[PDB]
């Protein structure tokens, strides 16, 4: 029971109280037309999941290794003086290795969504 | 060490007797690793020894990379079939 | 206080059992992912209780902030079929589940003992009826915490491990690109 | 116990009312930039506007669409608001003057921050619309992408300090604010904070999407209040991160000479005055950053999704890795590795 | 040793020391006065501290019970120096540790009081403050004028006493 | 069973002539005042910006009149809106769309008809493709005349709706029941 | 000119944060018995503050600079009894 | 290797027993190695406190089987607030 | 750091004094509980002769 | 097989302007097929005009492009004048040209500021709508209406200019140049504006001609055609 724990308990309580007040005071009159999803005033057909681009997958997947790379530097910044010059060299080597992977990602154009349709540039030729 | 051991055993049983979906298999893998790390960290505290905590940190990093690769494999598997069956493997 | 605060560890254990069961029994696999997030919060609670709040924060940062986010991202983008838990599908496992539960739990408690006799091996597992005596000394003049010590050993005594881990992360980049991107 | 309760009530009231008045300040400031007035009618000088909006929304019916996981749609905004407010527990308004004086305060900030993407992620799943899922996916991708940038800048700062205690990080800036040697990092941190709060010009999801108004399109009543409050609370909290990491937190100027003239011994009067000076310094920095959020909203058009992903991963992140290299190199060259 | 974890209770032992062990006084200063006196204690009691630590190392595991007489010497020397400070330089010593109590126990926040304390202790106790391990090129920080790092509020009583000493000529 | 008679009064005043007297009356009046004050001060319309009338609506938000000085904010989503403003000709092809948007508004809800087209069909009243007044499709609280109504006329209509809001019985109405 | 009505909400925010911080500083000092807070305290500081509690009679952060300890200091030593971390 | 390093970068809880056992193994050979059995025993004891737990079980069994009073300087448990009171 | 170094010996001497006092006290208490039984309370569980303050108390 | 995903962009949508039902088909990110459904504002104007006298039909033209009212009036008036074989007097012709260019300014304020608002530049809209307010005062002072003036009619204009109007138009003109400069300061060199506009919606000159595009939609492709210079009225 310091201020930290009391504050952390108190926040969800206030959220729940506001929710309870809204439930207690607002009217509640569901009916079929009101219950429809709002899509610009019309109705759309249910569809198979959209086909998505690979860059959408790749941003989320590549977040994890880069995030781990960044978070692995926390022990270094918390120990920099103790490990001073030896650890400075080691952390440089570690960073350079990860930068090679960044280079691979950049040169492969891995997060670029390519507009499939492009203007036609073929010449017009006539067989006389 | 009780909580880690129970988590590991129950996660393993959930993985094995999973007959519902493939995401449960992914989750059971992640939570088995969590249970192992919990056991290790308790022993690290009781010995006042940094080796256990060092191994636990490495385990966390490897679990991240393993998650990334496993989900890449799942997406590549999805690319040809467009769906995951409740036996999707 | 005392009654609740003495059994905080036991409460985390009970909640963990319940959370695992809820992970396996969830109808919607997204709900299963949410119960996995709950289990990780419980694990962070346990780690704080045993003195490792830094690992609590790291687990929240990495397993919830990154791994669970990727889990949800994937289940949102992908078309997953799942069946519900039912007697017709799953009561056939109950005998094997029971035998495996007993055998694996007992063996996982016995692997820790050094007694020759098997029953003593299992008995030592439930043998902490005593309190540890915490004592002070004055030999540590520096402000060295767990994170600092981890940095110290990882960057000097075990630098090779850090560089190999760099290679592993390189794999975590190159591989996903190799099998999720179609070149040319 | 009593003192603890009083302190928590004071801090909580100040934060919640600051959030309420930030919305009024945004409306007024945008208005005067656009040669109009903004709210000047609900309350004197329009000072009750936010409270009118809050009461109106608290009396508005909650709608649960038919294909909707109603529990998930009512709890997702609640958890985003809860994490957003929990972030305030470590912000100090003077040396050690905080609700939570944590030696792991920076780590707490980052972890609670990384819990901030789940609202966008869960809101789309709340319904059964593919428009919603795609929009939530994009917003989540933007959020984690700029999370990387913010975390990198945090680590770059800790390279100068070697501490995760926020008070200590502020205290080391009595020699110089860290925005002076690292001014490009001030620019980058502000840009990334605007992106991380999904504010204009980084507001794809709400303003160019399939659903008319982001993934809050389906929210009415108190859930809408939760999302709105969480957004503005995160604006102020991420600005407080900016303030203590780069702007010297509660530091303004050396008032030792003035205090020695004014007072001859320690008293509650001198303590109150020092507390006021420190808190006013931090508050005025927060005011400038909030004004900057609004000003940037006033001046610019929106990015597209492709543009912003490119900005994060091809322009900003490579610079931040180069900075990862150059900062420890400068500390090594001049033998200035910080002690613990 | 690690700090205590999840649930712990403090317990006091009511027994007396075994009567074979010669009794000794205990140091009665708290953390701020001790930090204020630490350099003078080091200066005077270095041989006894070194002997105590060497005994502990040589005992190779039984150090607590084998170095009790050396520890008795260490504690008596510390009590003697603090008594001397309380007899000759109490006002300045109190200035210094009250300043420390206001400044998070940071010596950089209390340089004015420390200057008076050092002059008093040197003139009436012949102890000198000195930082081990520096080269002649390196300057001890407590002797530095115009430091980068300064306190938020220079201590009121200490500022007045420092100015007065500069008038008198003591400092 | 038991109750067999009545003591109901015979000249109990009607809601438009009843005035507070009993301090429960005064409590409920204060509560209604707070609720109606919030409804007036946070006036969020969904725009059905059909035609030229919408231009005048745009000018209400422009600097000369600056609608948001009164607390008015236009919302894309009907889920976040209290007021529907029908501003333009309503065609037969559009009528189900308008009804659908109106039905998705959470309660309480009000509708303003703006301009002759929305009011009764206007210049296109005798057309084969035009609904003759949006009150064939949705209930209407206020009608604003003009083709188009000026910005000031639309603001006047908004003030009329706010007057209606300010005079609504909510807890006093429940107390009457 | 400077639009003052547009500055009124910023002034409210600035005043709220300023007053809340000043009140918090006063409450912290009052909780400490007239001195500023300790911050960034390591295990050494924690043990020193426990020893201070043993010397000053449980009076929080009160300091005593007398060379010799009282008699009760010999017998109010505390060891902690930690429950088994299962 | 991080063997021997505690959570604070010093020597771990059982370092002394381990170092004495390593001295033993370094001085002996494979044929003589069993001469080092006590050292290793001590090491394992420090790690797991098995004999200590057994001895405490014995003492506690005899304690709970006694109705006669105990007359020795006792142990007293106090609240953390009451460290140094009176 | 040098200030803490100069304070280390007196603090550790006080703590060592307490360690001895309480260890001998606990030995006396345990031998009084075990009076009348055939058990040696003075026999260490270790094989070296070194002083070993107890870990592991009976819960109070 | 590529499977399109189909979205109704509009009608109740900010960009779709309330009345456009743009049915789009996307394969991931990209539009593969687009189908604009219209007629949500089909009023049957052309049927109604057949039951009106020419004078009675004039106000229908105000309500076609309802930010460009007077130029709509002008095209109907010029057609009827050509069929009537009459000549507008000189002052009437000058008033029609002057108010045609005022109408062009009003239209371009609406279009450019709405375009900027759609991309997300919210401020040019407010700044430009104040200028629109100033010009609509001129509309109202000559015709008695802010929008649907019915001012330009077959034969000329319905009333003469009031006494102080030329002076007021001149004073508005002395500052409109600065008003334009500030919008250009926000947009013309902004790199985000260029990211949203450069190489977006490209049309070749030949395709522009083949599709029936006119005005800027044509002049942007490099073809110098403008009816004011090619066939002066
Ligand atoms: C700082 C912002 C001001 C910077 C520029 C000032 C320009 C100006 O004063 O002339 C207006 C002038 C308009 O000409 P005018 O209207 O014909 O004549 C002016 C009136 O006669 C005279 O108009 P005036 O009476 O407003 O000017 C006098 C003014 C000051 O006169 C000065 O210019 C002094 C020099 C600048 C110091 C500003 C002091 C006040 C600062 C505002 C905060 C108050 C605290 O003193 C005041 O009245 C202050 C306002 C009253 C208190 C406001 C209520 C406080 C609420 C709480 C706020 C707390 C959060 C902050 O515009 C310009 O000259 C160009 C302005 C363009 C500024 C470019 C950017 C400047 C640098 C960036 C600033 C970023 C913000
Ligand atoms: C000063 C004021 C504080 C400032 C701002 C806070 C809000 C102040 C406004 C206070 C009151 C105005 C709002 C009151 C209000 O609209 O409910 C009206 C009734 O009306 C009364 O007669 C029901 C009695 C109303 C009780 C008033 C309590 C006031 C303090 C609330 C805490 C409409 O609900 P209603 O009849 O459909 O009744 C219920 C209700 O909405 C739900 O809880 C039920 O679950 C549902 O079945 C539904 O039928
Ligand atoms: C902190 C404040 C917490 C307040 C929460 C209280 C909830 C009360 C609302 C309620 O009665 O249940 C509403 C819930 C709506 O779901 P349902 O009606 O079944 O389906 C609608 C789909 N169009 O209906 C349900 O299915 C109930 C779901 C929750 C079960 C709680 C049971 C509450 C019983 C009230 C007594
Ligand atoms: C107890 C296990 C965990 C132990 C402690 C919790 C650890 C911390 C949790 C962190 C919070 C984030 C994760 C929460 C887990 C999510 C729970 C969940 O799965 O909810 C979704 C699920 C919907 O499933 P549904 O289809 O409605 O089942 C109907 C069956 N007839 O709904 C359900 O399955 C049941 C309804 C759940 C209601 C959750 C209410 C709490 C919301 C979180 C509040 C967090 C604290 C604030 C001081
Ligand atoms: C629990 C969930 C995850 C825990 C998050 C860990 C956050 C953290 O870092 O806690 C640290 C803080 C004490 O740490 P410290 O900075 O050393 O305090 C010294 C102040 N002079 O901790 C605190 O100040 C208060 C304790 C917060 C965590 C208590 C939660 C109880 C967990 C048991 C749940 C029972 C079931
Ligand atoms: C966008 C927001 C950018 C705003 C940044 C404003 C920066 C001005 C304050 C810098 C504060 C700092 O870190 O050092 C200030 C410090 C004050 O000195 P003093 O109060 O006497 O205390 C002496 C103990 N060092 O020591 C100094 O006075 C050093 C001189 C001030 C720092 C350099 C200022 C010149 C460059 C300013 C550029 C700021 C960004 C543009
Ligand atoms: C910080 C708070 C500063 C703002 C308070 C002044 C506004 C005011 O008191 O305004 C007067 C209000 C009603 O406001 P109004 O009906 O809109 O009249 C304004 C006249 N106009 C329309 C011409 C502008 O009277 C009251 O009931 C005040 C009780 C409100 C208490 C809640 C305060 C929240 C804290
Ligand atoms: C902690 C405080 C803030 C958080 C609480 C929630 C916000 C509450 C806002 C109340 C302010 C208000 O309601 O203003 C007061 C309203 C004004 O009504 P009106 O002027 O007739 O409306 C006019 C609408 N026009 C302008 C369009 C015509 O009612 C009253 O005068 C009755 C007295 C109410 C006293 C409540 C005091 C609350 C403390
Ligand atoms: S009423 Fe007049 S101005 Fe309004 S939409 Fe109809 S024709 Fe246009």
């Amino acid at each position: 029971m310091n201020t930290f724990i009391i504050f952390i308990i108190l926040i969800p309580i206030v959220g729940f109280a506001l929710l309870a007040v809204n439930i207690l005071l607002a009217v509640y009159k569901p009916y079929n037309e009101k219950l429809g999803a709002f899509e610009c005033g019309l109705t759309s057909f249910n569809q198979t999941r959209l086909a998505f681009n690979a860059a959408f997958i790749l941003v989320a997947i590549l977040f994890l290794p880069f995030d781990l790379e960044i978070s692995t530097l926390l022990p270094y910044v918390m120990s920099i003086y103790l490990v001073s010059n030896y650890g400075f060299t080691i952390v440089l080597l570690f960073l350079l290795i990860l930068i090679i992977g960044f280079v691979y990602e950049i040169n492969t154009n891995a997060l670029k969504i390519n507009k499939h349709n492009k203007p036609n540039t073929d010449s017009l030729i006539y067989k006389l | 060490m009780f909580i880690g051991t129970i988590i590991l055993v129950l996660s393993f049983l959930g993985f094995v007797f999973n007959r519902r979906n493939i995401i449960l298999a992914f989750i059971c893998l992640e939570t088995m690793l969590l249970g192992i790390n919990l056991i290790l960290l308790r022993n690290s505290v009781l010995f006042d020894d940094i080796s256990g905590s060092l191994f636990a940190i490495v385990i966390i990093i490897l679990a991240g990379v393993e998650s990334a690769i496993g989900l890449s494999l799942l997406v590549s598997y999805y690319r040809l079939r467009g769906v995951i069956n409740s036996y999707g493997i | 206080m005392m009654y609740l605060t003495y059994y905080f560890i036991e409460i985390t254990i009970f909640l963990a059992i319940l959370c695992t069961i809820f992970i396996i029994s969830a109808k919607n696999p997204m709900v299963s992912i949410l119960y996995m997030i709950a289990l990780f919060v419980i694990a962070a609670m346990y780690l704080y209780l045993i003195g490792l709040g830094i690992f609590s924060l790291l687990y929240i940062m990495i397993y919830i902030g990154a791994i669970a986010v990727l889990f949800l991202f994937i289940i949102t983008l992908l078309d997953i079929n799942s069946t519900e838990l039912s007697v017709k599908s799953n009561i056939r496992d109950l005998p094997l589940v029971l035998i495996s539960l007993i055998v694996l739990t007992i063996s996982g408690l016995m692997i820790y003992s050094n007694d020759s006799i098997l029953i003593n091996k299992l008995l030592e597992a439930f043998g902490n009826d005593y309190n540890t005596i915490i004592t002070q000394d004055w030999f540590n003049i520096e402000n060295t915490t767990l994170l600092t010590t981890i940095g110290n050993v990882l960057l000097t005594n075990n630098a090779f491990i850090l560089l190999v881990l760099a290679i592993v992360l390189l794999l975590g980049i190159i591989g996903p690109i190799s099998i999720t991107m179609k070149h040319k | 116990m009593i003192i603890n309760i009083v302190e928590i009530l004071i801090f909580l009231v100040c934060v919640l009312f600051s959030v309420a008045y930030l919305t009024v300040a945004e409306r007024k400031t945008l208005a005067y930039m656009q040669r109009r007035l903004g709210p000047n009618f609900v309350g004197y000088y329009g000072l009750l506007q936010a409270f009118a909006d809050a009461v109106k929304l608290l009396l508005k019916e909650i709608v649960l669409p038919k294909e909707s996981n109603y529990i998930i749609l009512v709890i997702s905004p609640l958890i985003t608001l809860i994490t957003a407010l929990i972030g305030w527990v470590v912000i100090p308004l003077g040396p050690g003057i905080t609700l939570g004086e944590l030696n792991l305060g920076i780590l707490f900030s980052l972890a609670i921050g990384s819990l901030g993407v789940f609202g966008s992620l869960l809101s789309g799943w709340s319904s059964n619309s593919k428009y919603s899922l795609l929009g939530s996916i994009r917003s989540t991708a933007q959020l984690i992408s700029y999370e990387l940038i913010l975390t990198s800048i945090f680590i770059i700062i800790i390279m100068f300090v070697s501490s995760l205690n926020i008070t200590t990080i502020i205290e080391t800036q009595r020699v110089v604010w860290y925005c002076i040697p690292l001014l490009p990092l001030l620019l980058i941190f502000f840009i990334a904070s605007v992106a991380e709060t999904a504010r204009p010009p980084f507001d794809l999801t709400e303003s160019e999407s399939e659903l008319v108004a982001g993934y809050f399109t389906e929210y009415s009543g108190s859930p809408f209040v939760f999302f709105f409050l969480a957004e503005y609370s995160n604006i102020i909290l991420i600005s407080a991160f900016n303030g203590y990491l780069l702007l010297g937190g509660y530091l303004s100027f050396n008032y030792s000479y003035l205090f020695n003239i004014l007072f001859n011994d320690y008293s509650y009067v001198s303590f109150l005055f020092e507390g006021l000076i420190n808190s006013s310094a931090y508050a005025i920095k927060l005011v400038f950053l909030m004004f900057s959020f609004i000003w940037v909203r006033a001046a610019f058009p929106r990015f597209t999704y492709d543009n912003l992903i490119n900005f994060c991963w091809i322009i900003l992140l490579p610079l931040l890795f180069g900075i990862f290299l150059i900062i420890p190199s400068t500390l090594y060259i001049f033998d200035s590795f910080p002690t613990l | 040793p690690r700090e205590a974890a999840a649930h712990w209770v403090p317990f006091e032992d009511k027994a007396n020391m075994p009567d074979n062990v010669p009794d000794v006084v205990e140091v009665g200063a708290t953390s701020a006065p001790l930090l204020s006196a630490s350099y003078f204690i080091g200066a005077k009691c270095k041989p006894y501290n070194d002997d105590f630590m060497l005994c502990r190392e040589e005992s190779q595991g039984s150090g607590a019970i084998d170095c009790l007489k050396e520890g008795r010497r260490v504690t008596r020397c510390a009590v003697s120096v603090i008594e001397d400070i309380n007899k000759s330089c109490l006002d300045e010593f109190r200035l210094h540790w009250q300043c420390l109590e206001q400044n998070n126990h940071q010596l950089s926040g209390c340089r004015k009081a420390e200057a008076l304390l050092n002059k008093c202790v040197f003139t009436k106790l012949n102890l000198e403050k000195k930082i081990p391990g520096l080269r002649p090129d390196e300057e001890p920080v407590f002797l530095k004028k115009d430091p980068w790092i300064k306190p938020a509020v220079d201590d009121f009583k200490s500022v007045r006493a420092y100015a007065e000493a500069k008038k008198n000529g003591t400092l | 069973p038991r109750v067999s008679s009545s003591s109901m009064p015979t000249d109990f005043p009607l809601p438009s002539q009843q005035k507070p007297n009993s301090a429960v009356d005064y409590t409920l009046t204060t509560l209604d005042a707070v609720a109606n004050w919030a409804r007036q001060g946070s006036f969020w319309p969904v725009t059905f910006g059909l035609a030229c009338c919408a231009v005048e609506m745009m000018h209400v938000s422009a600097p000369r009149y600056d609608q948001d000085r009164l607390g008015i904010i236009f919302r894309a989503s009907p889920r976040q809106s209290d007021i529907m403003i029908v501003a333009g000709t309503l065609t037969n092809k559009m009528a189900p769309v308008l009804r659908q948007v109106y039905d998705q508004m959470p309660e309480p809800r009000w509708v303003i008809s703006m301009g002759s087209c929305a009011n009764g069909g206007g210049y296109y009243h005798f057309s084969y493709s035009v609904v003759r007044g949006c009150d064939r499709i949705v209930p209407v609280d206020v009608y604003v005349p003009g083709c188009p109504p000026t910005s000031e006329a639309l603001m006047y209509g908004v003030f009329q709706l706010q007057r209606k809001m300010r005079n609504t019985k909510i807890t006093r109405m429940w107390y009457r029941k | 000119a400077i639009p003052f009505e547009a500055l009124l909400p910023y002034g409210i925010i600035f005043g709220l944060l300023t007053a809340g911080g000043g009140a918090m500083q006063v409450l912290h000092v009052y909780r400490n018995g007239g001195v500023r807070d300790r911050f960034a305290i390591d295990q050494w500081d924690s043990q020193m503050m426990e020893r201070d509690l043993r010397l000053n009679g449980g009076q929080g952060r009160k300091q005593v600079d007398q060379a010799t300890a009282p008699e009760a200091f010999k017998h109010n030593h505390v060891w902690k009894s930690e429950r088994p971390l299962i | 290797t991080a063997a021997g390093i505690s959570l604070t970068g010093g020597r771990n809880r059982c370092f002394s027993e381990w170092q004495s056992f390593m001295h033993c193994t370094a001085k002996t050979d494979a044929k003589s190695r069993a001469q080092c059995l006590p050292n290793f025993e001590d090491y394992m004891e420090c790690l797991h406190h098995t004999k200590e737990k057994a001895r405490l079980r014995e003492i506690e069994s005899v304690l709970k089987q006694k109705k006669e009073g105990l007359e020795a300087p006792p142990v007293k448990v106090i609240p953390v607030k009451a460290i140094g009171l009176v | 750091l040098w200030a803490r170094i100069y304070l280390m010996p007196l603090l550790q001497a006080e703590e060592d004094r307490q360690t001895v006092r309480r260890s001998i006290a606990q030995l006396e208490r345990e031998k009084e509980i075990m009076k009348g039984t055939g058990f040696d309370v003075d026999k260490s569980v270790y094989n070296d002769g070194k002083f070993h303050a107890p870990a592991l108390m009976i819960p109070p | 097989r590529i499977r399109a995903f189909t979205i109704n962009f509009g009608p109740q949508h900010p960009a779709a302007h309330g009345v456009l039902r743009l049915i789009l088909e996307l394969s991931g990110e990209e539009i593969i097929r687009s189908d604009p459904h219209v007629g949500l504002l089909h009023r049957g104007t052309e049927k109604l005009i057949e039951y009106k006298t020419y004078m009675q039909a004039l106000p229908y033209f105000d309500r076609l492009d309802y930010v460009s009212m007077m130029t709509n009036e002008q095209v109907f008036s010029l057609a009827v004048e050509k069929l009537l074989n009459v000549e507008v007097p000189l002052r009437g012709k000058y008033i029609r040209t002057m108010f045609g260019e005022i109408t062009r300014v009003l239209n371009h304020l609406m279009s450019v500021c709405s375009h900027a608002m759609d991309v997300g530049a919210l401020t040019p809209f407010l700044w430009g709508f104040e200028e629109r307010e100033k010009l609509m005062e001129f509309y109202e002072r000559v015709s008695g209406a802010r929008l649907h003036a019915a001012y330009v009619r077959p034969g000329g204009v319905s009333q003469d200019l009031p006494a102080g109007l030329l002076d007021d138009i001149y004073m508005w003109a002395t500052q409109f140049g600065d008003r334009l400069d500030e919008i250009e300061e926000l947009l013309t060199d902004n790199r985000i504006w260029k990211l949203r506009t450069v190489n977006i919606g490209t049309v070749t000159a030949q395709d522009a001609l083949n599709l029936g595009l006119s005005g800027p939609m044509l002049r942007g492709s490099g073809i110098p055609f403008d009816i004011r210079k090619n066939a002066p009225y």
